[PDB]
């Protein structure tokens, strides 16, 4: 999920926008 | 946008602003 | 007016501490 | 939702926990 | 009104940086 | 509630919300 | 206290240091 | 104190409430 | 009034995430 | 500046990026 | 003032309050 | 710069005020 994708590793804005609804 | 690890409340706040009036979901359990 | 945008960041920060691993959804739409 | 019940008046932790999963 | 609850979080955050190791007490009661 | 280490300003903010109109004391020196 | 002197007007670092221990 | 109990190690809500006044 | 001091902290926090390594200048003076 | 255009109304990421370097 | 490492948004917020109406510059690229 | 002086190492208030404008 988000912790693994964005905290453990880095997330581009497009990727962080996958968690918008 | 910023290019670094965003954890805990800094991830929630990054979500809050990126998403705008769409809102988001924060699901940390894995 | 007052400011529900500034209040919303505080709100999602508060929900990160209260919900913990249950996570949440923030929808200012109802 | 939460913006109209908790930005117009103060919400305790307990009132905030209602909006969790 | 304005919002002294949202202001209070900013206030205690500001006091964490200013007081450092002297610490503080936050009492909105007087 | 969240089940993780809360340090610096994240501890002050967790205190701020947990305690409500009671207020709190932040004393980091030990 | 601090809520009535610093939320009604801006308080500098110096005014905030008065409420430390 | 609080740093040692809640930052070095983890604090339950009851324990964090020991630092309320 | 409303509160542009409390809004300014949110503003510079938002700019830290948006600008990343380009950095910024915050001047409430114009 | 930013305080009068973004505290009086909401500014998206895109409107905020205008004030970067 | 606090005597510890201040990183990311905690550095921007320390700047925000220290500087007051003077404003500041945040330039993280080196 | 600031990251190197204030995040990698620690900054006194005087030093952090070098980054005020
Ligand atoms: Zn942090
Ligand atoms: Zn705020």
């Amino acid at each position: 999920g988000i912790v693994e994708q964005c905290c453990a590793s880095i997330c581009s804005l497009y990727q962080l926008e996958n968690y918008c609804n | 946008f910023v290019n670094q690890h965003l954890c805990g409340s800094h991830l929630v706040e990054a979500l809050y602003l990126v998403c705008g009036e769409r809102g988001f979901f924060y699901t940390p359990k894995t």
